């Protein structure tokens, strides 16, 4: 059986324009483990992107996060980019400061 | 500390 | 209160670019404190908790080897799982073992636990009384006649009574102003109109550990358990999770809808409105 990922993208902390915090994009209940999982700054990739070890859940799905220190502006736009085999087309999830 | 099967 | 000592181990065949990879983690409740990943230039497992920096190299060492004979006897299974189910070489397999127990207050164990899945779901698991498996379908019943011959179940259960617990016991003991301290929730609640006539109440739970939290939306005192969205609990970052459930009201009817969080850091369960 194959699962299509939940995906969230949100900051480790309340965001607050001009302080250095952390974005996160969590990838979880998919399977297979395969994932592509990058951060956009304003439609380009952020470069210096890590992510924690493949584990799986009870059900045997896979979760990941992928982490990124950035600082939130007030204009800068963040995304999260991931493609799963079970995707029809790269699926863009925007960062919500809010959610 | 891990486990390991025999063989 | 009750503690888990877990291993999950993932491993997936790569036909045409090379060995299949493995990559391991050890979890301490929702910590986690040991990974290795094949694909390390020397693969060797690393500590991820402070804790677990304290042992020395002879454990490391060990841990090292017993995790590349995994990965060994990994693709030793895989091969024999292609040949089970008379499958192409040219398709990929994933292979994710599990295995660990269960602790209580007073440190004595209350279940072991050993499971294989292939391709996702469920290939043979160890029963409860740590002395049968339960096989998905009859090649994993060729896989429980050939583990019975060799009573891996024996040595598991010799593992789970004994290295199993001795060493949680152990690694909770070291880490315990970590391990032992129940991080409450931060909560509040927020309100963001949609429209002219309604808005959502978003009712957040951050830095809290471990995962296990209840958040629920009440209106009027009835659940509104299928009108409230519900999001998965999410790691922070740190040791610490989030989550947050939303509800759209109808601008004006804020006070008619009360959270309710629950967690195990918490002395009382909460209820908050918005303000
Ligand atoms: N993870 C597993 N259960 N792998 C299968 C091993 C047993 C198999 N019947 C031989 O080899």
């Amino acid at each position: 059986i194959q699962r299509t990922p939940k995906i969230q993208v949100y900051s480790r902390h309340p965001a607050e324009n001009g302080k250095s915090n952390f974005l996160n994009c969590y990838v979880s209940g998919f399977h297979p483990s395969d994932i592509e999982v990058d951060l956009l700054k304003n439609g380009e990739r952020i470069e210096k992107v890590e992510h924690s070890d493949l584990s799986f859940s009870k059900d045997w799905s896979f979760y990941l996060l992928y982490y990124t220190e950035f600082t939130p502006t007030e204009k800068d736009e963040y995304a999260c980019r991931v493609n799963h085999v079970t995707l029809s087309q790269p699926k863009i999830v925007k960062w919500d400061r809010d959610m | 500390k891990r486990w390991i099967i025999l063989g | 209160g009750s503690h888990s000592m877990r291993y999950f181990h993932t491993s997936v065949s790569r036909p045409g670019r090379g060995e299949p990879r493995f990559i391991t983690v050890g979890y301490v409740d929702d910590t986690l404190f040991v990974r290795f990943d094949s694909d390390a230039a020397s693969p060797r497992e690393e500590p991820r908790a402070p804790w677990i920096e304290q042992e020395g190299p002879e454990y490391w060492d060990r841990e090292t080897q017993i995790c590349k004979a995994k990965a060994q006897t990994d693709r030793e299974d895989l091969r024999t799982l292609l040949r089970y189910y008379n499958q192409s070489e040219a398709g990929s397999h994933t292979l994710q073992n599990m295995y660990g127990c269960d602790v209580g207050p007073d440190g004595r164990l209350l279940r072991g636990y050993h499971q294989d899945a292939y391709d996702g779901k469920d290939y043979i698991a160890l029963n409860e009384d740590l002395s049968s498996w339960t096989a998905a379908d009859t090649a994993a019943q060729i896989t429980q006649r050939k583990w019975e011959a060799a009573r891996v179940a024996e040595q598991l259960r010799a593992y789970l009574e004994g290295e199993c617990v001795e060493w949680l016991r152990r690694y909770l003991e070291n880490g315990k102003e970590t391990l032992q301290r129940a991080d409450p929730p931060k909560t509040h609640v927020t309100h963001h109109p949609i429209s002219d006539h309604e808005a959502t109440l978003r009712c957040w739970a951050l830095g809290f550990y471990p995962a296990e939290i209840t958040l629920t939306w009440q209106r009027d005192g009835e659940d509104q358990t299928q009108d409230t969205e519900l999001v998965e609990t999410r790691p922070a970052g740190d040791r610490t999770f989030q989550k947050w459930a939303a509800v759209v009201v109808p601008s004006g009817e804020e006070q008619r809808y009360t959270c309710h969080v629950q967690h195990e850091g918490l002395p009382k369960p909460l209820t908050l409105r918005w303000e």
